[PDB]
């Protein structure tokens, strides 16, 4: 058996942003 | 008006009760009846349907792995071998029936009614998932069919997600996670799986650095799953 | 093939596979068919049958408690209240079918085939237990009879165990534990419950092999835990 | 790997 | 060894190591020392400074929101301990913000030679005065609110003349400036107007056939739409 | 009387606030001051102490792993490698100071005030844990000292738990889990680690077969971790 994880069950605040110009 | 006389709100409440009671076969039957009434599912109803079938099929996938491992570790005892084989095949038939119902719902109701890209990625990922579950137990030409169908569904979802969603979207991240598992386990391609998971992780982290992470806890949970698989696989 | 063409050894092998697979409904069905062949069950067969039904009925008891707790937290909306009531009644009906199947096995096969007193006490305790589980959900009209049936089975076990078994025997101790739970929770008679558990404990502690010491002390500890919870 | 930091009791007798 | 005997490149290497280690106080201290050497930051050094302080200040902002929330759901004993603990966090937050604003006034803004750099640092000044304004009570609030609005307004004017509507900094400035109006100034209409204008002008210019090439722009377009949805619901 | 003039209830309330605010340095300082008052900790206080220091030391353990990894991948740059070394050593000193404070607390207050076996096992396991964290970064003869001290603390907790606690006790199970990690990671003995973990899982599942599993949810969760660690280890 080779272990691995698939996605589990997953089941509102205003957003601000920082610019990171590469 | 017919055999199912409850309306959608009663079925959804029944599904939430079944979930709390850990009666997932009941939960899946309720959400299947909701889906078959033609309603385009809400985000809440979509999640209930996905949780229900994840647990219904997950119980059979787990039992199948246990019985398979017993059957393969049974060397001398013939009658135990044959009984384990018959029991495994009985569980396989249940698993195939469960996946068939889900894929029927997806092809008949869910994917054709998805107008928003988020819903189309969600249901195409689900299609990839359930063909992957069939591929875990299939053999021969049937396995060729399920592996190909799973890859095609994931690939279409993947392309849509990269055009229409940001790297930090949890549905896009969860798709990358399960597609990487498909490459790792079904296609036995660990380097391609790691490359996928690493790009998804890195592109999400770079975008996350610009954001308030408190609004993306579902994303960060999945990014940790990507990182855990990368640890396991490297 | 089918259970009616299977030897007891094949059904037991099926039960052990089902247990590993956590498929307890399959496990109980196999051991039910073993029991219905009419032979006295071996120790191993008895353990498989008891564990299987403990888990089958235990899933429904746990679900019934969860739904019951939800019901009293939503007593102000008609559609949700009636959905909760119908779902609880559906679980109750499954629980009642499970217990009736066990009680039928006990009366038709297990109790009449029991040749030693230890076995008779075990299965009478089991009869008391499954009538107790019916009592946990019994309607007002049926509660008096299910409670009476539980008490009668526990009492017959209790009288045999005091006559035929050492105070230290884990089945005698386990009977006392569960009978005291019956008195406290079902009969709402906590003085009798504590009296029963203390006397059982104190009788075993006075009579205390390294392997017979280990098994008896674990249940004696459970008696102590319940007494602590109940006198708190 | 992981590392880490009631109700009344009833009993079933499982004799060995 | 000591920051005052270190070259810029060694401090940057330290900042990068601290970032990987998720030790953001260490990262901020290194980039503060870089900035205090007085030379204009490169793009990489700007990103390292900005990420470090976003995380340093952000931990305190998030604690402050948690403690403020518990203050309301409450008992005079628990409520006065929450008020003291909150004032503890407020004091750290004010120290962090004043350090950043000191860096902006003494080094970053007077060294900004290109308009994009000037808009970025003015947006940053607006942000950190906004973070001060999130906790400023009574008197001092009027100065930080005014200093925030002033910094944003000037960046807004440069950005509209110098940047295309799809430019991520023009989009990000509009996003944060609208948050300022909604939350600090309690002007939800002007906040919604600013965000909707920014979204509409960007969607009018965006190459829909090559959205792959503009994920930096579409990110903030989605954030603007998110805020408008949240606010009008 | 001196510089710290909060009473025990005020300190516990502040610990609870700091935990909600994710300020674990504050939380640990509060619970350290509680412990230094010298009274036996309640289960609630014992958990607050344990959770605070787990988070404080865990941040350093995480950073140490990242920096030590970078330090060993820098093949050419002797200056990225010297700075990486000094930074790793700075983190190690922090970790060593945190573990020192916990081990001080255990020897001065927690272990001498433990009279019930359940409390002795919990604190001896904690002693084993923090000597294990020191062992993760120690070298030379200091590692010999920390490894032996970890093992001796675990072994003592192990023998007490075997004699005084049921196999389903969460503290006994958690001890088995961490002791097996010690064998696997610190002693590099995977067979010893797997045997300890499976035996603990097996004895617990045998006893749970006799009990109602509803009041043992915390035992079951640790059994799932034992399960998971065994899955990874073999």
């Amino acid at each position: 058996i080779l272990p691995r994880i698939s996605v589990i069950s997953t089941g509102r605040r205003r957003q601000s942003v920082l610019n990171l110009m590469t | 008006m017919g055999s199912m006389t409850m309306d959608k709100s009663e079925l959804v409440q029944k599904a939430k009760l079944a979930e709390q009671a850990e009666r997932y076969d009941d939960m899946a039957a309720a959400m299947k009846a909701v889906t078959e009434q033609g309603h385009e599912l809400s985000n809440e109803e979509r999640n209930l349907l996905s949780v229900a079938y994840k647990n219904v099929v997950g119980a059979r996938r787990s039992s199948w792995r246990v019985i398979s491992s017993i059957e393969q570790k049974t060397e001398r005892n013939e009658k135990k071998q044959q009984m384990g084989k018959e029991y495994r095949e009985k569980i396989e038939a249940e698993l195939q029936d469960i996946c068939n119902d889900v894929l029927e719902l997806l092809d008949k109701y869910l994917i054709p009614n998805a107008t928003q890209p988020e819903s189309k990625v969600f249901y195409l990922k689900m299609k990839g998932d359930y063909f992957r579950y069939l591929s875990e137990v299939a053999s021969g030409d049937n396995k060729q069919t399920t592996v190909s169908n799973s890859q095609q569904a994931y690939q279409e979802a993947f392309e849509i997600s990269k055009k229409e969603m940001q790297p930090t979207h949890p549905i896009r991240l969860g798709l990358a996670l399960n597609f990487s598992v498909f490459y790792y386990e079904i296609l036995n391609s660990p380097e391609k799986a790691c490359s996928l998971a690493k790009t998804a992780f890195d592109e999400a982290i770079a975008e996350l650095d610009t954001l308030n992470e408190e609004s993306y806890k579902d994303s960060t949970l999945i990014m940790q799953l990507l990182r855990d698989n990368l640890t396991l696989w490297t």
